[PDB]
C-alpha cells in the first residue's frame, strides 16, 4: 500500500484550468477588445484554489500550457478561405510596459518571453519557475499593505507575477472570428508547509478570502439509528 | 535523460516551575508542553541575511499577562493576535517602534481554573496567517475591529452585520472553514475536569526570515470553547481566563526613528 | 535524417501527462529555500491529526456550536443509544465535513484502520461507564445493547479515564472500498450504548457533553484521484 | 523508423528559446578576434562604476547643468536638510536615468548594497561638517536631524577629505525588492543634515556644490528581465 | 546569488524584431511590390537597438527566424479554395545581383542561401555566423567614408550585411492575400566590448545618431523631503 | 550533444616628473594616472597582419602642447578630436601624410590652476568612437565644424540651431546621451580644491588593428565643467586650461606619396 | 513511441543545408575511378595559374 | 582620516590626532565581585552616537554645560531602557566638534567634570 | 577643530539610579573668545556627539520615574 497518490507532487501535479481569455478578430464589442489580459492569480477557478490553500506556503514550480479554440462569428455569409491563424501570447513581467492597444510595438518586445502557435498543431506549453521575492508562495497573507495598517488586507499584495497578453498575430480576416484561449496550469517540484484546514464556504471574490455563513455538515433526522 | 538546463524544465519527481527572566507560572503538574511544529524557537542563523540583529535576552523574554476575561455560559470564543497584543508590553514594545525588522517566537500561557463542581471545555489553539473574511461583503474591514492594542476581540454566535468588521461566526472561526477542523495547527484542550491550563511553545512561522512587526500578525490565538461552562446556581459564578504569553529568542534589525507611520 | 514514424498519441494533450517543456524565463536565480516549520510531504500525514466529529447534527444544530456536543445524563433504565451512524466516511453526513472525510472526497478508494477518540466534558465529580461497539456490516445494524455486545467493542469508564480510544479495524471483502458508498462495500456501524448510567452527587448539572474525533491510523491508504463533489462554481472569481 | 510521440509544446516559438538551427553560410571562415581593451562579460560591472546623481532636479533645471549641483551655504540655524530622495533605484525620479538606473530598469528585481560619494566642489578654505544620514523604512521619513540620527549615518567633514562614502546596506525582509517599487518593499531614505556650519574667511564666494555619485557594491544581483519602459516607437525607424 | 540574468549572452541572447515586411499576391499598389526588399540593419527598432548600444564593439553570431501571417485583402467576394502558399527568403549577399522584379530568373538562384516555407508548419529559423572584414561589429564609427572626410558620417559605411528578398513562389490567387514577415533576430555567442553610456533620446532615423534635446531626468517638486 | 559542423548552428553558452624623449610635464604630487580600460598603449603583435611597420620612437613620442582655452563663468565644455588635433604637430603629423594606416596611442595632460579662493570641478574623460549627432536633424553637417586643426571645439548650454554643426548642448554631451553617465570612459576629476591636474593614459582603441588616421576620429577628449567657476572678483580672473598630449609607440604602414585626398 | 517536439526551422527547405535522403536507385554499383590527369581540389589553385590582362581596352 | 565606529555611526574628521581616555581606564562591563539580577546589556541598539542641538559661539560667550545621563534622556533606546530599570552603569566618549577657517582665532575647553 | 574624551564609569558605586544623580557634567568654555574679521562668516556652532559605552542596567519593574 504504497501512498503514491497522496504525496504531494502527486496531489497537486495535474494540469487544471485557471483562466478562459476571450478575444476577436473584430473589436465587435468593448470587452473582447481585439486582444485581452490576464493578471496571473490561481484564486479564480474553486477547485485549484482549494488544492492551493490547504497549505499555507508553497514552493511550486510551473507549467502553463493553453488550448486556443476558435469559433466564426455569427453573421448572415460564412463562405471564405483563410490562411491559419497565428496566436501571440507575452508574459509581461511585473512593471513592464503594455500594449496600449493593438497595432502596438510592444507587442514586437526584445526581453519578453513571447510564443507563437498556428492552429492545428500541438497546444504549446512553456514553464515558469519559480517567480518571487521571498522563499515560499503565501497563500494567505495576514496583514496590510502599508506601514500604518491600511490599504490592501489579504494575500493580494503578495501575489505579483505578471500578465499575459493574447493577440492575434494575422491582421485580417474575411469575416470575424472569436478565438477562446484555456489557460492550464500544472505544479511541479511542489514543496508545500503548515497545512491549513480545508475551505467550507464556497468562495466569493478574488482578491479576499470572504464567504457566506454555512452549516458544518448537512443535518440528519435523529442522533440514533434503529433497525433490528 | 533531461533534455535541458533549467530545472523549471524538468519532469515531475515521480509542582513544575518554567522560569523566563525574573518570572515564573504555576500551577503545572508535569502536564503537557505542546512545542509548535515540533520546533524549538531560537535565534536566526546566518545563511538568512539580511546588520548587526540585536538580541535583549533578559529584559524581553519575560511573561506579561494581558486582561482577564469572563467565561459566561453564552460565551462563543475570543481572539488575540500576535505581536500585536504585545504593542504596550514593557521593553518588547519599544524595541518594535524603533527597529524596521523583527522576529520572535513565542510560549503562550492560558489559564483558567474552576472547582470540582464546574464542567467545560476550552480549546487554545494559534493559527498562524489567519486571514479573516468580512462580515459585510464587498466592503473591507478597519484594523481596530481585527486587532486593539492589546484587548481581546471576541467571536458571536450568529452571524454578524457589521460594515467594517470581520465576521464573527464562531462555528466557521472567521475564516471560511468548520471550527472542528482547527487540530492541525498548534493547540491544546482545556479540560475543567483534568487540565485548568494550556501552554504551547509557537517558533517563528512565516515565509521569510524577518519581518515589519506592525503591518503583519504573524499568527492569532484563538480560545474557542466547545463544552459550555455549566455550573451549579449555587456555585461562583466569575470564572476568569488569563492570557500569559511570553516572547522567545526575539531578533531585530534597521534601527531608525521611532515608527510606526 | 533519422527516419521517424508517428505513433497513436502524438499531439494530444492529456492533462496528465508528464513531459518536459521549454523554459520561458531561462537561467532564472531562485531564492534559496530555507527552515520553514511543518512542512508536509504526504497527505495522509494531515489525516492522522484528529478532528472533533459533528455527531449532532440534527438541524438546527449545525449552524452552532451544539452539533458537535453529544449530551448525555442519568437514565431510568440501563442499555440505550447514545449516538450511532454509517461507517461511510466521505459520503455519510455526520464526518464527510470532517478532516478525514474533505481529504478522503478527493479520492475514489480508501483502505486502513480508523480511531475513535471520546473526550467527557462532564463535571469532575461525575462517573459512569459507556459501552463503544463496532458491528461488521454483515445483516445489519444492532438495535439494542444485548445484540451490539456481539462484535468489537470498549467499555469506557469516565472515572478512570477522561479519552478513550476506539481504534476501529479493517476488516472487509475487498482491499479498497469506495468513498462514495454503495451496497457492494459496507463498512459497518458505530453505537454507543449507557453500560450503567450517569451518577453525580448533588449541586452538579444533568446534562453533560461527549465530544467526538475521528482521524487516520498508519494502514490508511488512497486510490484514483478526482475531483471533490463539494465546490460548484459557475463562471470566473473577479 | 522509431516511432515517435509528439508532445505538446512543439510546432511553436517560444522567443526565449534554446534551439540549434541549420546554417546559411556554412563553412565560413570567420576573421579571427583580437586583442581590444574593455571587454565587458557582465552587466553588473557596468553597474559598479560610479555616475554622478542629478539630485538638483526641480524645474527648470532639468534642461541644464545645474541639475547635478547641490547648492550649499553659510547658515544661521544649525540642522537643517540639503537634500533627500527616496531610495527606489529605476523608479524614484532622482537617480532613476543614471547608470544604475538605467541598468536596472531592463530588469524587474534588485538586491544589494548600493554605494554613494559625495564630493564637495567649494573653495579650498572651505570647511564644515554634514551629516549624512539613511533611515530604513518603517514609519517613516525623518523630518529633522535629531530624528535622522536614530539610524545609520556618517558625519563627513570636509576639511579633512574632498569626497566621502555612505554605503547603503541591504536591510530588508525580503530577498528582492521590485525595480519598479510599491508599498509591500520600500527601501528607506537617504537624506543630508548640516552639521554645523559652512565657514569660510573673507573674499569667498558664499555658494558652493556638492555632487553626489552613485553606484554598487560587490552583492548586487538583478532577476526577472524584461522591456525597458523608457523608449518608445511608433514605426520603424527609416 | 549567482548573476545569471546578467550576462551579455542571458541580455542579448533572446528573440526581438527587427523588420516587418509586407508584401502582397497582387500588385494593388507600389509599395508591396508583389514582393520586397531589405537590406539587414538593426536600427529600425528602438528594444534591440538600446541593448546594441550598450557597447562600442561586438562580436555576435546570429539566429534569424520568421513569423510569416498571411490575410485576404478586402473584396466584395471571399470564397475560393486554394492550395497553401509558400513562401521564399532569398539572402542576397552584398554585390550580387538583384532581382529587378517579379518572374526574373535571380530567384532561381546557384550560390545565394534560400529558404522555402509552406503556411501551417512551424516557423522556418536559418543560421547566419559573424558577417565582417573586421574583427568586430562598429555599432559606432566616428569619422567619413572618404579619404577627404566627405560623404557619408557614421556608422552605416561599416554595417555591410546584404538584402534579405521575400516573395511568393505560388504564381497566382483567385482572390489576392497579403503576406506579412516579421524578422527576428537572437544574438548569440556575443562578447562586447567599450561599455557606452544608454541613450536617453528616443531615435530619429536609422542611419545616424541624430537626436532631439531632452531633460537628463523628470523634475520634482522640492530638493528635500519632508514629513514626520 | 552538437548536430551540426559550424559553430553559427550552436546553441547559446548558458614631484613627480614624466620624461618623454626631450620633454617633462610637472606639478605631479604622485597624485593619480590614470591608464586606459586596464591596458598600457603597447606595440603591435605579430599575430595581426597586414610590410615593415615604421616606429620612429624618440623623435615623435613628445609632449605636444595645445593652444590654451579660457575658464570663464559661462562655459559649457570644449572638446577635441585625436588624432586631429595633434596634425600639424612636429614630425607625428609628417608621418600621418606619408602613410597609409597608422596606430597610436596617447597620454593626455590637462593641467589648470588657481589659487586657494578658487572652486569649480572640471571632468576631463576619454571618450572612444564618440559619434555625434546633428544640431538640425536631416541635415548633415561638414567635417569642420566636428573638429578643426588643433582647435578647441566648445560646447554650448541651450540647443544649437546650426545647419551644418554638430549638436552641442552640454547636458547631452553632443552624443545622445545624459552627461552624468559619462563616468564609464576613462577619465579624472579635476578639483580645484584638490587636484589642479589630469593625466590619462589611452591605448589603442579600434575594431581594428590599424587605421588611416584622416578619415575616423580614433576617441575625443571632453572637458565639461560641472561645477562652474566662481572666484572673488578681487582675486585672478584669467583661468586658462591647456591641453598637453603625447603619443606613445606610434607605428605606421603604406608608405606612399604625402596624402591626404 | 519517444515523445519528440517539432524546434522552429523544421519543415523548410533551406538550399544551403546538409542532410540525408533515402536513394532512388539503392545497391547501384558506381563504374571505378581511374587516373585522369589535372585533379582540382581547390578553386584557389585556379587563381594561382597566370593570365594575361586586357589592359589597352579603350573601344574599338 | 582616522573613523570611529559605534554600532550604525561613524565621526570624521579625525587625523589621527588624540583620544583622551579618562583616567587612564577605558569604560568596561562590571565583574563578579560587586553584586548586586542578571544585568542588560544591550550592546548594538544603544552604544551609537547621538547628536544634540548645536549651539552658537558667538563673542560674549562664557560657556555652556550639559549634566549626563540627563542629556541623554530622550535619546533614542538608551533612554527607554532608563525607565523602565532601576539603577544604571555607563561610560561615554564625548566628541565636541567646532570648525572654522584658517582665519579665525579663539580656544576651547572641553572637560569632563565628575560630580 | 574637535575633541574626543572617553569617559569611564565614575562613582562610589557599582551601579546607581540614572535619575537622581547626574554622575558627571561637560563644560565647554571659551578661554580666549571667538573673533574673525566683520566680512568672514559669523554663525560658528559647536555640536556635542555622544555615545554610551558598555551600559548594563538592573532592577527591571515599571517604567519610572516618580
Amino acid at each position: 500500500h504504497t501512498r503514491s497518490e497522496s504525496s504531494i507532487e502527486n496531489f497537486m501535479g495535474r494540469a487544471a484550468c485557471v483562466y478562459i481569455a476571450q478575444y476577436a478578430t473584430e473589436k465587435v464589442n468593448d470587452e473582447l477588445d481585439r486582444y485581452t489580459n490576464w493578471e496571473i492569480t490561481t484564486r479564480q477557478v474553486a477547485q485549484l484554489r482549494r488544492k492551493l490553500e490547504m497549505f499555507t506556503y508553497m514552493r511550486f514550480d510551473l507549467e502553463i500550457t493553453f488550448v486556443i479554440t476558435s469559433s466564426q462569428r455569427t453573421s448572415t455569409t460564412y463562405a471564405s478561405d483563410s490562411p491559419p491563424l497565428t496566436h501571440q501570447v507575452m508574459y509581461v513581467p511585473p512593471g513592464g510596459p503594455i500594449p496600449k492597444s493593438y497595432e502596438d510595438f510592444a507587442w514586437q518586445t526584445s526581453t519578453n518571453p513571447s510564443v507563437f502557435w498556428t492552429e492545428g498543431n500541438a497546444p504549446p506549453r512553456m514553464s515558469i519557475p519559480f517567480m518571487s521575492v521571498g522563499n515560499a508562495y503565501c497563500n494567505f497573507y495576514d496583514g496590510w499593505s502599508h506601514f500604518s495598517q491600511s490599504g490592501v488586507y489579504g494575500y493580494t499584495t503578495l501575489n505579483n507575477m505578471g500578465h499575459l497578453y493574447f493577440r492575434h498575430v494575422n491582421k485580417s480576416t474575411a469575416y470575424p472570428v472569436n478565438s477562446v484561449a484555456r489557460v492550464y496550469f500544472k505544479p511541479k517540484h511542489v514543496k508545500a508547509w503548515v497545512p491549513r484546514a480545508p475551505r467550507l464556504c464556497p468562495y466569493l471574490k478574488a482578491r479576499n478570502v470572504n464567504f457566506n455563513v454555512q452549516g458544518v455538515t448537512e443535518s440528519r433526522n435523529k442522533i440514533t439509528l434503529d433497525r433490528s | 535523460i533531461n533534455y535541458y538546463k533549467d530545472s523549471a524544465s524538468n519532469s515531475l519527481n515521480r509542582v513544575r516551575s518554567i522560569t523566563l527572566g525574573n518570572s515564573t507560572i504555576t500551577t503545572q503538574e508535569c502536564a503537557n508542553v505542546v512545542v509548535g511544529y515540533g520546533v524549538w524557537p531560537t535565534y536566526l542563523s546566518d545563511h538568512e541575511a539580511t546588520d548587526q540583529p540585536t538580541q535583549p535576552d533578559v529584559a524581553t523574554c519575560r511573561f506579561y499577562t494581558l486582561e482577564s476575561v469572563k467565561w459566561e455560559s453564552s460565551s462563543a470564543g475570543w481572539w488575540w493576535k500576535f505581536p500585536e497584543a504585545l504593542s504596550d508590553m514593557g521593553l518588547f514594545g519599544q524595541n518594535m517602534q524603533y527597529h524596521y525588522l523583527g522576529r520572535t517566537g513565542y510560549t503562550i500561557h492560558v489559564q483558567c481554573n474552576a472547582s470540582k463542581f464546574h464542567q467545560g471545555c476550552l480549546l487554545v489553539v494559534c493559527v498562524p496567517e489567519a486571514e479573516m473574511g468580512a462580515a459585510t461583503t464587498d466592503h473591507a474591514f478597519n484594523h481596530t475591529k481585527l486587532s486593539n492594542i492589546g484587548q481581546a476581540m471576541e467571536f458571536s454566535a450568529k452571524k454578524s452585520t457589521d460594515q467594517t468588521g470581520p465576521q464573527t461566526a464562531v462555528h466557521n472561526a472567521g475564516m471560511g472553514v468548520a471550527v472542528g477542523n482547527l487540530t492541525i495547527f498548534p493547540h491544546q484542550w482545556i479540560n475543567l475536569r483534568t487540565n485548568n491550563s494550556a501552554t504551547i511553545v509557537m517558533p517563528y512561522i512565516n515565509s521569510v526570515p524577518m519581518d515589519n512587526m506592525y503591518r503583519h500578525y504573524n499568527f492569532t490565538l484563538m480560545v474557542i470553547p466547545f463544552a459550555k461552562l455549566e455550573h451549579s446556581p449555587q456555585a461562583s459564578t466569575y470564572v476568569p481566563i488569563t492570557v500569559t504569553v511570553a516572547p522567545m529568542c526575539a531578533e531585530y534589525n534597521g534601527l531608525r526613528l521611532a515608527g510606526h507611520q | 535524417g533519422l527516419p521517424t514514424m508517428n505513433t497513436p498519441g502524438s499531439t494530444q494533450f492529456l492533462t496528465s501527462d508528464d513531459f518536459q517543456s521549454p523554459s520561458a524565463m531561462p537561467q532564472f536565480d531562485v531564492t534559496p529555500e530555507i527552515q520553514i516549520p511543518g512542512q508536509v510531504r504526504n497527505l495522509m500525514e494531515i489525516a492522522e491529526v484528529d478532528s472533533v466529529v459533528p455527531v449532532n447534527n440534527t438541524e438546527g444544530h449545525v449552524n452552532s456550536m451544539e452539533a458537535y456536543r453529544i449530551p448525555v445524563r442519568p437514565q431510568t433504565s440501563s442499555g440505550e443509544q447514545v449516538f450511532g451512524f454509517q461507517l461511510q466516511p466521505g459520503h455519510d453526513s455526520v464526518l464527510k465535513h470532517t478532516l478525514l472525510g474533505e481529504i478522503l472526497n478527493y479520492y475514489a478508494n480508501w483502505s486502513g484502520s480508523m480511531k475513535l477518540t471520546f473526550m467527557y466534558c462532564g463535571a469532575a465529580m461525575a462517573t459512569g461507564k459507556f459501552l463503544i461497539a463496532y458491528s461488521p456490516p454483515g445483516a445489519g445494524v444492532p438495535g439494542s445493547r444485548r445484540d451490539a455486545m456481539l462484535g468489537t467493542h470498549v467499555i469506557w469508564d469516565v472515572g478512570l479515564q477522561s479519552s478513550c480510544v476506539l481504534c476501529v479495524p479493517w476488516i472487509s471483502q475487498t482491499n479498497y472500498r469506495y468513498v462514495t458508498s454503495d451496497a457492494y462495500t459496507d463498512a459497518g456501524y458505530i453505537t454507543c450504548w449507557y453500560q450503567t448510567s450517569i451518577v453525580t452527587p448533588p449541586d452538579i448539572p444533568t446534562t453533560s457533553t461527549i465530544l467526538c474525533f475521528v482521524s487516520a491510523c498508519n494502514d490508511f491508504s488512497v486510490r484514483l484521484l478526482r475531483d471533490t463533489p463539494f465546490i460548484t462554481q459557475q463562471a470566473l472569481f473577479q
